[PDB]
RNA sequence: AAACUUUCAACAACGGAUCUCUUGGUUCUGGCAUCGAUGAAGAACGCAGCGAAAUGCGAUAAGUAAUGUGAAUUGCAGAAAAUCAUCGAAUCUUUGAACGCACAUUGCGCCCGCCGGUAUUCCGGCGGGCAUGCCUGUUCGAGCGUCAU
RNA sequence: GCGUGAGCCCGGGUCGAACGGCCUCUAGUGCAGAUCUUGGUGGUAGUAGCAAAUACUUCAAUGAGAACUUGAAGGACCGAAGUGGGGAAAGGUUCCAUGUGAACAGCGGUUGGACAUGGGUUAGUCGAUCCUAAGCCAUAGGGAAGUUCCGUUUCAAAGGGGC
RNA sequence: AGACUAAUCGAACCAUCUAGUAGCUGGUUACCGCCGAAGUUUCCCUCAGGAUAGCAGUGUCGACCUUCAGUUUUAUGAGGU
RNA sequence: CCGGGACCGAGGACCGCGCUCUGCAAGGAUGCUGGCGUAAUGGUCACCAGCGACCCGUCUUGAAACACGGACCAAGGAGUCAAGGUUUUGCGCGAGUGUUUGGGUGUAAAACCCGCACGCGUAAUGAAAGUGAACGUAGGUGAGAGCUUCGGCGCAUCAUCGA
RNA sequence: GUUGACCUCGGAUCAGGUAGGAGGACCCGCUGAACUUAAGCAUAUCAAUAAGCGGAGGAAAAGAAACCAACAGGGAUUGCCCUAGUAACGGCGAGUGAAGCGGCAACAGCUCAAAUUUGAAAGCUGGCUUCGGCCCGCGUUGUAAUUUGGAGAGGAUGCUUUGGGCGAGGCUCCUUCUGAGUUCCCUGGAACGGGACGCCACAGAGGGUGAGAGCCCCGUAUAGUUGGAAGCCAAGCCUGUGUAAAGCUCCUUCGACGAGUCGAGUAGUUUGGGAAUGCUGCUCAAAAUGGGAGGUAAAUUUCUUCUAAAGCUAAAUACCGGCCAGAGACCGAUAGCGCACAAGUAGAGUGAUCGAAAGAUGAAAAGCACUUUGAAAAGAGGGUUAAAUAGCACGUGAAAUUGUUGAAAGGGAAGCGCUUGUGACCAGACUUGCGCCCGGCGGAUCAUCCGGUGUUCUCACCGGUGCACUCCGCCGGGCUCAGGCCA
């Protein structure tokens, strides 16, 4: 149950700021969870979503499938999976959207920028364990 | 609000136009020209009597009352049959006015929900937190549109005392689906009978149970009140020998056989 | 248009009484305000009580004049009687109110005593921790329990005379002499006959020459 | 007997009721005090690779700087972030209390300075100025209103 | 199927995401009318009608389709106070070329002031701009609580020529 | 000519006061059960309206008291059709 | 005292009045038999037939009216809310009663707690100055439910004479 | 004599500034209706309101008594409760209508005029300046210090009082960070549904994700923490110093105190204010224990209470107009704002102004390739989808009204009620169940006894026994009883 003030439980307000948010919100609202190997080796549970990444789909008609994020499209809330496609009526191949939160990151992309923030992650959840643990 | 079905200058064309005399939307190049405009029966008009702020939204009630049905609540919960008919689960509970050593909930000793949850089902109100877990349900309403999602049962009520188990429990408590707590000198009757509805499933503490008469000592102008019988049972009063010594003989039985 | 025997209507409803309602939904926000202005101000006087010392007061009327409260402030000779100077007074919670008179020892010595047991109570803390000076408390007795509510720590301890007394029998005083209604009768028509017997007093005097 | 009319039923039309939904209203409560001659509110006209509107912006024109985040935007094309958040530096057309005089005119002037045409005088280009009421001060003045030599 | 009844329940079809019984609480709670409001739809009814301004015809081309497109020929009207050639107000792109499904042109339409895609308005001499007219608005002043009214040269220290 | 003053003139148009007032016209939404009228009295610038009494419903209470009666009989008055 | 016919069979151990008394026609139908066991009975709809049947709402003494509104359908559509007053219900307390102007407190518009004043009530009357309610077991008489030791004690209330 | 002062009055695109407009929900003033009620209407009421005009702020305004009172006296302002529907006003009709006291919220006090600094204009604006001062100007028709009635000034008298700088530490602010399943099976296009097994919970608020998700994702709880700016408060320290300034205790004396103002008359308006409550116009026009007030006009005599005609000032109070935020027993596309949408838009009017209609395919456009007929629009096949009768005239898809198909009726309406008949189409009921004998099959309790538990303390249960002239069940035969419809 909600307590603070500044946080509101409006269903309409949730709503509107989540088909309303900004692309850098969007950014967060489309994470996804590592793999547990990933999780293991990084001590991080979820990362936003990147161009580049290596994901398995594990909801959805297309389970198991496997393949690279090849198009983030924040405006309409879904990834493009390479090979996950589908045949319009001319034939042609068009990618199918699948939400992020339906996939599993199974390889990171990773430079210092998408490194830093894993150590950040890393660093909160081993101080607020440890504080937990006192 | 105030002013709507108002922000018109509608004004009624009269009769000789073989129109109703409602007030129509003046001008005209639209299809609000020569529309009713004012009248609660016209579209886009005014609603019959609209509703207005002062309206009494709230209810003086005497606290001498208040604390009647207080005490009433309270005595009511101490009847295993009525928590049964309020439809809590109270078959594996060891005795109606439940009583929890205050050495298990005092100070941090249920501040987390996985030891609350488990003294709770020690002490044999398991099944009441299980029913109203498996009793969600989504509102038949539009409460749904309006922040009210979800229905759920009552159960067990935890009233312990502030002074001497503290505040943790209150932690411990919150996160399970249907329990809530309260203070022993601060209990509410909206919980006490849910729906004007007696007999309340309460987990007191022995604290609280120590501290009861003290509370209701210390209310000014308020005695606990002198009933209107002395026995309620009335088969005993009945069929006493006090009573039934000095009745007549009947007149008849329960059937009565058909004479003509 | 009255129909029955209905007590005659009077509800003054004729003007447009809905453009001025004043409902009170902000109730329960407003205490909440209230609380958290007083807990600010209670937090920026630290030490210091919320309040100022008020003196105590008898209702004017003849309602009422059985009954002390308290006043606005202190006054001159109450503050001078007491030995507080006038500038210092408001400078340490006494409120001090210029225009009101004692014309009464009693009003003037209650005031005074008050004055004395607060200034007895009073812990002065100085200007400069690593100075103080003759008329600061000099550190030792600066830690106790202190009041930070003036208005019950120094309130109206009984503002009516108590109501029941005993006393021996042949203490019983003895009567007026007349009975108590018949001196009020004489009293009253003493009072309304001042006049015309002084006017007739001195006509008579006066009718010599 | 058909046709026609009517009645009943199935299917198909017409129409948009009903049900369910809701980035919208409405009402209450809480916090806050911040427009403008340093040119406001409002109006006009423009600005995108492909836009008419809405939104945003002002010839630095679907925006520039700066900070934060950290890989998009997306209808297509394109390229090596972003139609991102924040926002303290700037730009800010014609107007408008609107201020050289006007304005139903993209009208007519004056002053200072620079650059050209032979040029203090005319013409052209560029930049900066020229409203009113009042206050303080400055300077130049008027009056036998008045004071001494 | 139940109920005297308002109604309630079930079977079948359609359909796609919420909903109901019981006890209390609550109300913007029950429609055939109000020349009621909004919206939709009938009979009338393939009916009234599409008849002022003299009028059309032949061949050919185009086209799925031609009385009302075009070419040629014929027959006619307006008959210089024109059905002619240009302007003022007003309109604003209707002007020109190309193309054209639907809609509009109360019949049709290959045609169009329609729709779509592109173009088109060149001034020292023609106008505005300059001047003043009836008149309007400032200024100095005077009224008015004030928005503002009068005032237009009036009870004003109100300017332009040279070395 | 009461003519004209933007199809508006015996006082234009626009917005507001304003949901102006109406003893007057129209309408006023499920079912069943029980009871069930009045158009008469007095007063009113009262006469298409009100108040007042009557008729009606509902809720009770009282010992529902051994009384009550749109009736007859008996005895005894009044009346001027 | 004998026949002939029609409609009906309510109730569900015994109990009672009784008789023509091992039983009965006496406080309400049983016994025997046949066909069928399904659309046969029965229900619904459509139509024909016999009889019956004016168009609703409204105002009105009187409407089917040659009185007004209504072409049709869907959705909307009209005794509400507040303050004050009154009587009657249900509650709490009771010569008192009312927390919620306010304060304390809180799981925070909830719930819980606190008290000074104040309102109403506890005393009326007079314009007012003012005065201000027991002779009696808080009276006597007649009733009066209910109790009664059967002699009277007498509620509420009514009438009445008193204080 | 001229110049030179100073007094007024001017010029300047002189140097530096300031005002206008917007907004106006709330606030301070001015101006100011009528509808309406009075069952008519004129005073009255609506209303000291709407409309009109001027002027501010986050609040405004008011405000530290020329007050209330009449008491044992209260003590600036504001607001709530009460006073109180009271006193009073009113064609005394309709109707209107305060204040003191009392309880509470919040509390805050002050500064000018009126005095000679006169042993020193000690004061201030502007410019220049190393910072020490300088210059001009304002100002003696008075700028500083002192004083404001609570007093003060003047004297005594002995005590007492003061300036600067740090500042741990705490509260703020920005910023990093947050627990747990996507395990197995079924349905489904898709689990977020059902079943099984687990986990977290100071987090089971909310939202998204292909259907109801605490553990898939964002968030949600808790105090913490990463790094940073430094906004506030602050225990306590460090350090100047009494020339000056400041308070108190006593005192003979003195003790300045606001003028076309008060007050009075009259007129208008307003008020509950009534021989006149406030305000304003005009006329008259003050005084010095004077003056105002003391709710009935006047003279006289007392008393009480304050001290006008100059000024400033948080808070408690109003307001959702503006900017943010949180909520609801509210409405749910004819509702809710006129506007859920390129809505104050499209459109109308010369103009002031008036002012709509209009949401929903699907999880995903996967928005129908290709063949064929057609001039085309389109159709027919075919394809996508869980679904196309979900195909941009798109969720569902009512009625009015219409077409086709099938059945039926009809000699100047039809509909409807009661009752059969015909035809069509149907819901039930039944197809068994009870018992009792005679055979077959199977089983192990059927009585009784022993022990252990329970319980209503005498009634059962569980074990051991039983062990086939018991008990139970299932078949086969016979008999009994009842059971449907019409007679
Ligand atoms: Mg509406
Ligand atoms: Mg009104
Ligand atoms: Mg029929
Ligand atoms: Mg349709
Ligand atoms: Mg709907
Ligand atoms: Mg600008
Ligand atoms: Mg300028
Ligand atoms: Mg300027
Ligand atoms: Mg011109
Ligand atoms: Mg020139
Ligand atoms: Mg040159
Ligand atoms: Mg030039
Ligand atoms: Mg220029
Ligand atoms: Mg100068
Ligand atoms: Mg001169
Ligand atoms: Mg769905
Ligand atoms: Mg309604
Ligand atoms: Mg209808
Ligand atoms: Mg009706
Ligand atoms: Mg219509
Ligand atoms: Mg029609
Ligand atoms: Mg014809
Ligand atoms: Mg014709
Ligand atoms: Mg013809
Ligand atoms: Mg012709
Ligand atoms: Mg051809
Ligand atoms: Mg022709
Ligand atoms: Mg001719
Ligand atoms: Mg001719
Ligand atoms: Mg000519
Ligand atoms: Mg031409
Ligand atoms: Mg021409
Ligand atoms: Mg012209
Ligand atoms: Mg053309
Ligand atoms: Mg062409
Ligand atoms: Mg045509
Ligand atoms: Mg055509
Ligand atoms: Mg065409
Ligand atoms: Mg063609
Ligand atoms: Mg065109
Ligand atoms: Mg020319
Ligand atoms: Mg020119
Ligand atoms: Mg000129
Ligand atoms: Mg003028
Ligand atoms: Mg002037
Ligand atoms: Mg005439
Ligand atoms: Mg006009
Ligand atoms: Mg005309
Ligand atoms: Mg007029
Ligand atoms: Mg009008
Ligand atoms: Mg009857
Ligand atoms: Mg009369
Ligand atoms: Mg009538
Ligand atoms: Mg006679
Ligand atoms: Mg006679
Ligand atoms: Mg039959
Ligand atoms: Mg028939
Ligand atoms: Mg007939
Ligand atoms: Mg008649
Ligand atoms: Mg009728
Ligand atoms: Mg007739
Ligand atoms: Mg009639
Ligand atoms: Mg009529
Ligand atoms: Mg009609
Ligand atoms: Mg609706
Ligand atoms: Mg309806
Ligand atoms: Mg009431
Ligand atoms: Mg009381
Ligand atoms: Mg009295
Ligand atoms: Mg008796
Ligand atoms: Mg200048
Ligand atoms: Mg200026
Ligand atoms: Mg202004
Ligand atoms: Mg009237
Ligand atoms: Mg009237
Ligand atoms: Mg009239
Ligand atoms: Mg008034
Ligand atoms: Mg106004
Ligand atoms: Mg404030
Ligand atoms: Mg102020
Ligand atoms: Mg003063
Ligand atoms: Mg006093
Ligand atoms: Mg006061
Ligand atoms: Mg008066
Ligand atoms: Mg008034
Ligand atoms: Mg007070
Ligand atoms: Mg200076
Ligand atoms: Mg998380
Ligand atoms: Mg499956
Ligand atoms: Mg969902
Ligand atoms: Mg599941
Ligand atoms: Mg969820
Ligand atoms: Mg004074
Ligand atoms: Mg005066
Ligand atoms: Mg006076
Ligand atoms: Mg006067
Ligand atoms: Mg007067
Ligand atoms: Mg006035
Ligand atoms: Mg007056
Ligand atoms: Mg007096
Ligand atoms: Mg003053
Ligand atoms: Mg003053
Ligand atoms: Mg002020
Ligand atoms: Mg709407
Ligand atoms: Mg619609
Ligand atoms: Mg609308
Ligand atoms: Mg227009
Ligand atoms: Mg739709
Ligand atoms: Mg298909
Ligand atoms: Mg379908
Ligand atoms: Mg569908
Ligand atoms: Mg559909
Ligand atoms: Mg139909
Ligand atoms: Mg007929
Ligand atoms: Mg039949
Ligand atoms: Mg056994």
């Amino acid at each position: 149950m909600k307590v603070r003030p500044t946080v509101s439980s409006s269903r309409r307000k949730a709503r509107k700021a989540h088909f309303s948010a900004p692309s850098s919100v969007r950014r967060v609202i489309m994470s996804a969870p590592l793999s547990k190997e990933l999780r293991e080796k990084y001590n991080v549970r979820s990362i936003p979503i990147r161009k580049g990444d290596e994901v398995q789909i594990v909801r959805g008609a297309h389970k198991d499938k496997e393949g690279k994020v090849t198009s983030v499209y924040r405006l309409k809330y879904v990834i493009h999976v390479e090979r996950v496609t589908r045949e319009k009526a001319t034939g042609q191949t068009v990618p199918i959207g699948i939400h992020p939160s339906n996939v599993v990151i199974t390889k990171l992309h990773l430079d210092k920028d998408r490194e830093n923030i894993l150590a950040r992650i890393k660093a909160g959840r081993e101080q607020v364990a440890k504080a937990k643990g006192k | 609000s105030e002013k709507a079905g108002h922000q018109t200058s509608a004004e009624s064309w009269g009769t000789g136009r073989a129109v109703a005399r409602i007030p129509r939307v003046s001008g005209g190049g639209t299809h609000r020209a020569g529309q009713g405009a004012f009248g609660n029966m016209c579209r886009s008009g005014r609603m019959f009597a609209p509703t207005k702020i002062w309206r009494k939204w709230h209810v003086k009630i005497n606290q001498g009352q208040k604390r009647f049905a207080t005490a009433s609540a309270l005595a009511a919960s101490a009847v295993a049959p009525l928590l049964m008919a309020r439809g809590h689960q109270v078959s594996t509970v060891p005795e109606v006015p439940l009583v929890v050593d205050s050495a298990a909930v005092a100070g941090d000793a249920v501040a987390k929900t996985a030891a609350a949850y488990k003294l709770l089902k020690a002490i044999g109100a398991g099944p009441d937190v299980e029913k109203v877990k498996k009793s969600k349900k989504l509102r038949a309403g539009k409460g749904k549109m309006r922040g009210r999602r979800h229905r759920q049962r009552r159960g067990p009520l935890i009233v312990y005392s502030p002074e001497h188990d503290g505040k943790e429990l209150v932690k411990g408590f919150r996160n399970i689906p249907g329990v809530e707590t309260c203070p022993v000198d601060a209990l509410n009757l909206l919980q006490l009978a849910p729906g004007g509805h007696l007999g309340r499933f309460i987990v007191w503490t022995s604290a609280a149970i120590k501290q009861l008469d003290a509370v209701y000592e210390s209310k000014k102008g308020f005695f606990l009140p002198a009933n209107i019988v002395s026995q309620a049972d009335l088969s005993r009063l009945i069929n006493s020998t006090e009573i039934q010594s000095v009745l007549r003989a009947p007149k008849g039985e329960a059937r009565t056989k058909r004479a003509c | 248009a009255i129909k029955h025997n209905q007590q005659i209507p009077n509800n003054h409803f004729r003007k447009h009484w809905q453009r001025r309602v004043r409902c009170h939904f902000d109730q329960p926000g407003k205490k909440v305000t209230r609380r958290l202005a007083r807990r600010a101000k209670a937090a920026a006087l630290a030490p210091r009580p919320v309040d100022k010392l008020r003196p105590i007061v008898r209702c004017p009327t003849v309602k009422y004049n059985r009954r002390t409260r308290l006043g606005r402030g202190f006054t001159l000779e109450e503050l001078k009687a007491a030995g507080i100077p006038r500038l210092l007074a408001p400078t340490i919670g006494i409120a001090v109110d210029h225009r009101r008179k004692n014309l009464s020892e009693e009003s003037l010595a209650a005031n005074v005593q008050r004055l004395k047991d607060y200034k007895a109570r009073l812990i002065l803390f100085p200007r400069k921790s690593n100075k103080p000076k003759k008329a600061d408390t000099p550190k030792d007795q600066q830690t106790a329990e202190t009041t930070t509510s003036l208005r019950t720590s120094f309130g109206v301890e009984q503002p009516l005379a108590p109501g029941f007394t005993e006393i021996s029998k042949s203490e019983i005083p003895a009567g007026i002499e007349g009975g108590a209604y018949r001196a009020l009768r004489k009293a009253r028509s003493d009072a309304r006959l001042v006049g015309v017997r002084e006017k007739r007093a001195k006509e008579k005097a006066e009718a010599e020459a």
